[PDB]
Protein backbone atom coordinates (compact mmCIF):
# COMPACT_ATOMS: atom_id res chain seq x y z
CA UNK A 1 0.00 0.00 0.00
CA UNK A 2 1.56 3.27 1.18
CA UNK A 3 4.86 1.54 1.96
CA UNK A 4 4.82 0.23 -1.61
CA UNK A 5 3.68 3.59 -2.99
CA UNK A 6 6.63 5.52 -1.56
CA UNK A 7 9.05 2.85 -2.83
CA UNK A 8 7.52 3.13 -6.31
CA UNK A 9 7.89 6.91 -6.15
CA UNK A 10 11.56 6.72 -5.15
CA UNK A 11 12.33 4.17 -7.86
CA UNK A 12 10.40 6.16 -10.48
CA UNK A 13 12.44 9.26 -9.71
CA UNK A 14 15.56 7.07 -9.85
CA UNK A 15 15.26 6.24 -13.55
CA UNK A 16 14.26 9.83 -14.31
CA UNK A 17 17.47 11.07 -12.69
CA UNK A 18 19.54 8.32 -14.35
CA UNK A 19 18.34 9.24 -17.85
CA UNK A 20 18.83 12.98 -17.33
CA UNK A 21 19.97 15.49 -19.94
CA UNK A 22 23.12 15.02 -22.03
CA UNK A 23 25.54 16.43 -19.44
CA UNK A 24 24.19 19.96 -19.08
CA UNK A 25 27.03 22.49 -18.99
CA UNK A 26 27.10 25.59 -16.80
CA UNK A 27 26.27 28.83 -18.61
CA UNK A 28 25.03 42.61 -21.06
CA UNK A 29 25.37 45.75 -18.96
CA UNK A 30 24.20 49.04 -20.53
CA UNK A 31 27.39 50.79 -19.39
CA UNK A 32 29.48 48.88 -21.95
CA UNK A 33 26.96 49.15 -24.80
CA UNK A 34 28.33 52.54 -25.87
CA UNK A 35 31.83 51.01 -25.91
CA UNK A 36 30.74 48.63 -28.68
CA UNK A 37 29.22 51.55 -30.62
CA UNK A 38 32.45 53.55 -30.33
CA UNK A 39 34.59 50.56 -31.35
CA UNK A 40 32.79 50.13 -34.69
CA UNK A 41 34.95 51.04 -37.71
CA UNK A 42 32.99 51.13 -40.98
CA UNK A 43 34.50 50.69 -44.44
CA UNK A 44 34.60 53.33 -47.20
CA UNK A 45 31.68 53.45 -49.61
CA UNK A 46 33.91 52.87 -52.66
CA UNK A 47 37.50 51.62 -52.74
CA UNK A 48 39.79 54.22 -54.41
CA UNK A 49 43.01 52.15 -54.29
CA UNK A 50 42.78 50.81 -57.86
CA UNK A 51 41.09 53.83 -59.48
CA UNK A 52 44.33 55.35 -60.79
CA UNK A 53 45.60 52.17 -62.47
CA UNK A 54 42.29 51.50 -64.26
CA UNK A 55 41.57 55.08 -65.40
CA UNK A 56 43.01 54.70 -68.91
CA UNK A 57 39.66 53.47 -70.26
CA UNK A 58 38.02 56.87 -69.75
CA UNK A 59 40.93 58.71 -71.40
CA UNK A 60 40.70 56.49 -74.52
CA UNK A 61 36.95 56.86 -75.14
CA UNK A 62 36.25 58.68 -78.43
CA UNK A 63 33.97 61.73 -78.32
CA UNK B 1 37.24 52.73 -4.70
CA UNK B 2 39.47 51.82 -7.65
CA UNK B 3 38.87 48.05 -7.42
CA UNK B 4 35.51 47.53 -5.65
CA UNK B 5 36.10 44.01 -4.32
CA UNK B 6 33.58 43.40 -1.53
CA UNK B 7 31.44 40.52 -0.27
CA UNK B 8 27.69 41.03 0.03
CA UNK B 9 25.46 39.56 2.76
CA UNK B 10 21.95 40.36 1.55
CA UNK B 11 19.22 38.90 3.77
CA UNK B 12 16.11 37.23 2.34
CA UNK B 13 14.06 34.08 2.80
CA UNK B 14 15.16 32.77 -0.62
CA UNK B 15 18.36 33.96 -2.30
CA UNK B 16 20.93 32.74 -4.82
CA UNK B 17 24.64 33.27 -5.41
CA UNK B 18 25.16 35.85 -8.15
CA UNK B 19 26.99 34.88 -11.33
CA UNK B 20 30.72 35.57 -11.27
CA UNK B 21 32.12 38.52 -13.20
CA UNK B 22 34.69 38.23 -15.99
CA UNK B 23 37.82 38.57 -13.83
CA UNK B 24 36.64 36.18 -11.10
CA UNK B 25 35.39 33.47 -13.48
CA UNK B 26 37.33 33.48 -16.76
CA UNK B 27 40.71 34.16 -15.13
CA UNK B 28 40.73 33.11 -11.46
CA UNK B 29 39.58 29.53 -12.22
CA UNK B 30 42.24 28.11 -14.55
CA UNK B 31 44.37 25.64 -12.53
CA UNK B 32 43.13 22.26 -11.26
CA UNK B 33 41.02 22.62 -8.14
CA UNK B 34 42.77 19.79 -6.22
CA UNK B 35 39.64 19.59 -4.05
CA UNK B 36 37.03 18.11 -6.42
CA UNK B 37 39.40 16.44 -8.91
CA UNK B 38 39.94 13.18 -6.98
CA UNK B 39 36.27 12.19 -7.41
CA UNK B 40 36.81 10.85 -10.95
CA UNK B 41 39.83 8.68 -10.18
CA UNK B 42 40.78 5.09 -9.33
CA UNK B 43 38.95 3.47 -6.44
CA UNK B 44 36.71 6.48 -5.78
CA UNK B 45 33.43 4.60 -6.33
CA UNK B 46 34.03 1.35 -4.42
CA UNK B 47 35.07 3.11 -1.20
CA UNK B 48 31.47 3.95 -0.27
CA UNK B 49 30.49 0.26 -0.27
CA UNK B 50 33.50 -0.51 1.93
CA UNK B 51 32.49 2.24 4.37
CA UNK B 52 28.91 0.91 4.52
CA UNK B 53 30.10 -2.66 5.09
CA UNK B 54 32.55 -1.60 7.80
CA UNK B 55 29.88 0.43 9.62
CA UNK B 56 27.41 -2.47 9.44
CA UNK B 57 29.98 -4.94 10.78
CA UNK B 58 31.04 -2.56 13.56
CA UNK B 59 27.43 -2.13 14.67
CA UNK B 60 26.76 -5.88 14.41
CA UNK B 61 29.77 -6.65 16.62
CA UNK B 62 27.90 -4.95 19.47
CA UNK B 63 25.11 -7.52 19.26
CA UNK B 64 21.97 -5.43 18.75
CA UNK B 65 18.73 -6.06 16.88
CA UNK B 66 18.80 -5.75 13.07
CA UNK B 67 16.31 -2.85 13.08
CA UNK B 68 18.39 -0.59 15.33
CA UNK B 69 21.62 -1.60 13.59
CA UNK B 70 20.34 -0.76 10.11
CA UNK B 71 18.65 2.49 11.17
CA UNK B 72 21.84 3.61 12.91
CA UNK B 73 24.08 2.71 9.97
CA UNK B 74 21.82 4.52 7.48
CA UNK B 75 21.64 7.64 9.64
CA UNK B 76 25.40 7.63 10.29
CA UNK B 77 26.31 7.23 6.62
CA UNK B 78 23.92 9.96 5.47
CA UNK B 79 24.95 12.38 8.24
CA UNK B 80 28.64 11.81 7.54
CA UNK B 81 28.22 12.37 3.81
CA UNK B 82 26.25 15.56 4.48
CA UNK B 83 28.88 16.90 6.91
CA UNK B 84 31.68 16.17 4.44
CA UNK B 85 30.03 17.56 1.30
CA UNK B 86 27.12 19.95 1.83
CA UNK B 87 27.87 21.75 5.11
CA UNK B 88 31.36 23.24 4.76
CA UNK B 89 31.94 26.12 2.33
CA UNK B 90 35.38 26.98 0.99
CA UNK B 91 38.74 25.28 0.47
CA UNK B 92 41.44 24.29 2.99
CA UNK B 93 44.19 26.00 0.95
CA UNK B 94 44.36 29.38 -0.77
CA UNK B 95 43.45 28.94 -4.43
CA UNK B 96 44.11 32.29 -6.09
CA UNK B 97 42.71 35.00 -3.82
CA UNK B 98 39.71 33.31 -2.26
CA UNK B 99 37.68 32.61 -5.38
CA UNK B 100 35.79 29.57 -4.01
CA UNK B 101 34.62 31.10 -0.72
CA UNK B 102 30.89 30.90 -1.58
CA UNK B 103 30.53 27.30 -2.83
CA UNK B 104 30.50 23.82 -1.32
CA UNK B 105 32.36 20.74 -2.55
CA UNK B 106 29.22 19.44 -4.28
CA UNK B 107 28.93 22.51 -6.50
CA UNK B 108 32.63 22.43 -7.43
CA UNK B 109 32.50 18.87 -8.79
CA UNK B 110 33.22 18.63 -12.53
CA UNK B 111 33.36 22.42 -12.97
CA UNK B 112 29.73 23.02 -11.94
CA UNK B 113 28.36 20.50 -14.44
CA UNK B 114 24.83 19.50 -13.49
CA UNK B 115 24.66 15.89 -14.76
CA UNK B 116 27.73 13.63 -14.77
CA UNK B 117 27.98 9.87 -14.11
CA UNK B 118 29.54 10.33 -10.67
CA UNK B 119 26.65 12.55 -9.56
CA UNK B 120 24.19 9.93 -10.83
CA UNK B 121 25.96 7.22 -8.81
CA UNK B 122 26.05 9.39 -5.68
CA UNK B 123 22.31 10.03 -6.03
CA UNK B 124 21.54 6.36 -6.73
CA UNK B 125 23.36 4.88 -3.72
CA UNK B 126 21.13 6.20 -0.87
CA UNK B 127 17.92 5.00 -2.55
CA UNK B 128 19.30 1.48 -3.02
CA UNK B 129 20.58 1.45 0.56
CA UNK B 130 17.12 2.46 1.83
CA UNK B 131 15.39 -0.20 -0.29
CA UNK B 132 17.75 -2.86 1.05
CA UNK B 133 17.43 -1.70 4.66
CA UNK B 134 13.66 -1.21 5.02
CA UNK B 135 12.93 -4.96 4.92
CA UNK B 136 13.97 -5.42 8.56
CA UNK B 137 11.78 -2.77 10.25
CA UNK B 138 8.61 -2.76 8.14
CA UNK B 139 6.53 -3.65 11.21
CA UNK B 140 7.52 -0.48 13.09
CA UNK B 141 5.94 2.52 11.35
CA UNK B 142 7.78 5.15 13.42
CA UNK B 143 11.22 3.91 12.34
CA UNK B 144 10.03 3.64 8.73
CA UNK B 145 8.84 7.25 8.82
CA UNK B 146 12.09 8.40 10.46
CA UNK B 147 14.25 6.65 7.85
CA UNK B 148 12.11 8.02 5.01
CA UNK B 149 12.33 11.54 6.45
CA UNK B 150 16.11 11.35 6.87
CA UNK B 151 16.68 10.00 3.35
CA UNK B 152 14.36 12.47 1.62
CA UNK B 153 15.39 15.53 3.65
CA UNK B 154 19.19 15.04 3.62
CA UNK B 155 20.20 12.57 0.91
CA UNK B 156 17.74 13.55 -1.84
CA UNK B 157 16.76 17.24 -1.73
CA UNK B 158 20.30 18.76 -1.83
CA UNK B 159 21.25 16.54 -4.80
CA UNK B 160 18.69 18.05 -7.16
CA UNK B 161 18.54 20.32 -10.17
CA UNK B 162 16.69 22.75 -7.93
CA UNK B 163 18.40 23.89 -4.70
CA UNK B 164 21.56 24.59 -6.71
CA UNK B 165 23.27 27.73 -5.41
CA UNK B 166 20.32 28.05 -3.00
CA UNK B 167 20.80 29.67 0.40
CA UNK B 168 18.39 30.27 3.29
CA UNK B 169 18.95 33.02 5.86
CA UNK B 170 17.02 31.26 8.65
CA UNK B 171 20.11 29.78 10.41
CA UNK B 172 22.37 32.73 9.56
CA UNK B 173 22.89 35.66 7.20
CA UNK B 174 24.57 33.96 4.25
CA UNK B 175 27.00 35.66 1.89
CA UNK B 176 26.27 35.89 -1.84
CA UNK B 177 28.55 37.49 -4.44
C1 LIG C 1 28.56 11.35 18.03
C2 LIG C 1 29.24 12.66 18.40
C3 LIG C 1 28.25 13.75 18.77
C4 LIG C 1 29.00 15.02 19.12
C5 LIG C 1 29.90 15.45 17.98
O1 LIG C 1 30.76 14.39 17.59
C6 LIG C 1 30.08 13.18 17.25
O2 LIG C 1 29.11 15.89 16.89
C7 LIG C 1 30.04 16.49 15.97
C8 LIG C 1 29.56 17.77 15.28
C9 LIG C 1 30.94 18.33 14.93
C10 LIG C 1 31.10 19.63 14.14
C11 LIG C 1 30.45 19.50 12.77
C12 LIG C 1 30.97 20.48 11.77
C13 LIG C 1 31.95 21.33 11.99
C14 LIG C 1 32.26 22.48 11.05
C15 LIG C 1 33.68 22.39 10.52
O3 LIG C 1 33.85 23.56 9.72
C16 LIG C 1 35.12 23.79 9.13
C17 LIG C 1 36.11 24.45 10.05
C18 LIG C 1 35.75 25.80 10.70
C19 LIG C 1 35.61 26.91 9.69
O4 LIG C 1 34.46 26.87 8.83
C20 LIG C 1 34.35 28.06 8.10
O5 LIG C 1 35.48 28.14 7.26
C21 LIG C 1 35.64 29.40 6.60
C22 LIG C 1 36.71 30.15 7.36
O6 LIG C 1 36.38 30.32 8.73
C23 LIG C 1 34.31 30.13 6.52
O7 LIG C 1 34.48 31.06 5.44
C24 LIG C 1 33.77 32.28 5.42
O8 LIG C 1 34.04 33.03 6.59
C25 LIG C 1 35.34 33.62 6.59
C26 LIG C 1 35.61 34.07 8.00
O9 LIG C 1 36.92 34.64 8.13
C27 LIG C 1 35.37 34.75 5.58
O10 LIG C 1 36.67 34.83 5.03
C28 LIG C 1 34.36 34.52 4.47
O11 LIG C 1 33.10 35.08 4.82
C29 LIG C 1 34.20 33.05 4.18
O12 LIG C 1 35.44 32.55 3.70
C30 LIG C 1 33.17 29.17 6.21
O13 LIG C 1 31.93 29.87 6.19
C31 LIG C 1 33.09 28.06 7.26
O14 LIG C 1 32.92 26.79 6.66
C32 LIG C 1 34.56 25.70 11.62
O15 LIG C 1 34.17 26.94 12.22
C33 LIG C 1 35.15 27.66 12.91
O16 LIG C 1 34.53 28.86 13.33
C34 LIG C 1 35.44 29.84 13.83
C35 LIG C 1 36.03 30.53 12.63
O17 LIG C 1 35.00 31.10 11.83
C36 LIG C 1 36.48 29.17 14.72
O18 LIG C 1 36.75 30.07 15.81
C37 LIG C 1 35.78 30.28 16.81
O19 LIG C 1 36.07 29.42 17.91
C38 LIG C 1 35.44 29.74 19.19
C39 LIG C 1 33.95 29.48 19.06
O20 LIG C 1 33.29 30.39 18.19
C40 LIG C 1 35.77 31.17 19.61
O21 LIG C 1 36.55 31.14 20.80
C41 LIG C 1 36.54 31.89 18.52
O22 LIG C 1 36.68 33.27 18.84
C42 LIG C 1 35.83 31.74 17.21
O23 LIG C 1 36.47 32.51 16.20
C43 LIG C 1 35.98 27.83 15.26
O24 LIG C 1 36.95 27.21 16.09
C44 LIG C 1 35.66 26.88 14.12
O25 LIG C 1 34.70 25.94 14.56
C45 LIG C 1 34.65 22.30 11.68
C46 LIG C 1 34.32 21.13 12.60
C47 LIG C 1 32.89 21.21 13.18
C48 LIG C 1 32.73 22.47 14.05
C49 LIG C 1 32.61 19.91 13.97
C50 LIG C 1 33.36 19.86 15.31
C51 LIG C 1 33.12 18.56 16.08
C52 LIG C 1 31.63 18.34 16.31
C53 LIG C 1 31.08 19.43 17.23
C54 LIG C 1 31.26 16.92 16.81
C55 LIG C 1 30.78 16.66 18.24
C56 LIG C 1 31.87 16.53 19.30
C1 LIG D 1 33.41 5.25 15.27
C2 LIG D 1 32.49 5.05 14.08
C3 LIG D 1 32.17 6.36 13.42
C4 LIG D 1 32.76 6.47 12.02
C5 LIG D 1 32.85 7.93 11.60
C6 LIG D 1 33.07 8.10 10.12
C7 LIG D 1 31.78 8.10 9.33
C8 LIG D 1 32.00 7.61 7.93
C9 LIG D 1 30.83 7.85 7.02
C10 LIG D 1 30.71 9.29 6.55
C11 LIG D 1 31.79 9.73 5.59
C12 LIG D 1 31.40 9.63 4.12
C13 LIG D 1 32.00 8.44 3.40
C14 LIG D 1 32.64 8.84 2.09
C15 LIG D 1 34.07 9.36 2.26
C16 LIG D 1 35.18 8.37 1.84
C17 LIG D 1 36.63 8.85 2.06
C18 LIG D 1 37.04 10.10 1.26
C19 LIG D 1 38.23 10.84 1.89
C20 LIG D 1 38.51 12.18 1.22
C21 LIG D 1 39.53 13.00 1.97
C22 LIG D 1 40.18 14.13 1.17
C23 LIG D 1 39.29 15.31 0.89
C24 LIG D 1 40.05 16.62 0.78
C25 LIG D 1 39.17 17.83 0.61
C26 LIG D 1 38.91 18.55 1.91
C27 LIG D 1 37.49 18.98 2.16
O1 LIG D 1 36.51 18.29 1.92
N1 LIG D 1 37.36 20.24 2.72
C28 LIG D 1 36.12 20.83 3.04
C29 LIG D 1 35.28 21.23 1.75
O2 LIG D 1 36.12 21.83 0.75
C30 LIG D 1 35.29 19.88 4.05
O3 LIG D 1 34.65 20.83 4.85
C31 LIG D 1 36.01 18.91 5.09
O4 LIG D 1 36.66 17.91 4.48
C32 LIG D 1 35.06 18.24 6.11
C33 LIG D 1 35.33 18.64 7.55
C34 LIG D 1 36.04 17.53 8.41
C35 LIG D 1 35.17 16.57 9.29
C36 LIG D 1 34.04 17.33 9.88
C37 LIG D 1 33.52 16.71 11.10
C38 LIG D 1 34.49 16.82 12.25
C39 LIG D 1 34.76 15.50 12.87
C40 LIG D 1 33.51 14.88 13.37
C41 LIG D 1 33.07 13.66 12.62
C42 LIG D 1 31.58 13.40 12.78
C43 LIG D 1 31.19 12.04 12.24
C44 LIG D 1 30.65 12.10 10.82
C45 LIG D 1 31.70 12.55 9.84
Amino acid sequence: PYRTTVEIGLILYGIIYYLSKPQQKKSLSPQEIDALIEDWEPEPLVDPSATDEQSWRVAKTPV
Amino acid sequence: PVTDHRRRRAAAVISHVEQETFEDENDQQMLPNMNATWVDQRGAWLIHIVVIVLLRLFYSLFGSTPKWTWTLTNMTYIIGFYIMFHLVKGTPFDFNGGAYDNLTMWEQINDETLYTPTRKFLLIVPIVLFLISNQYYRNDMTLFLSNLAVTVLIGVVPKLGITHRLRISIPGITGRA
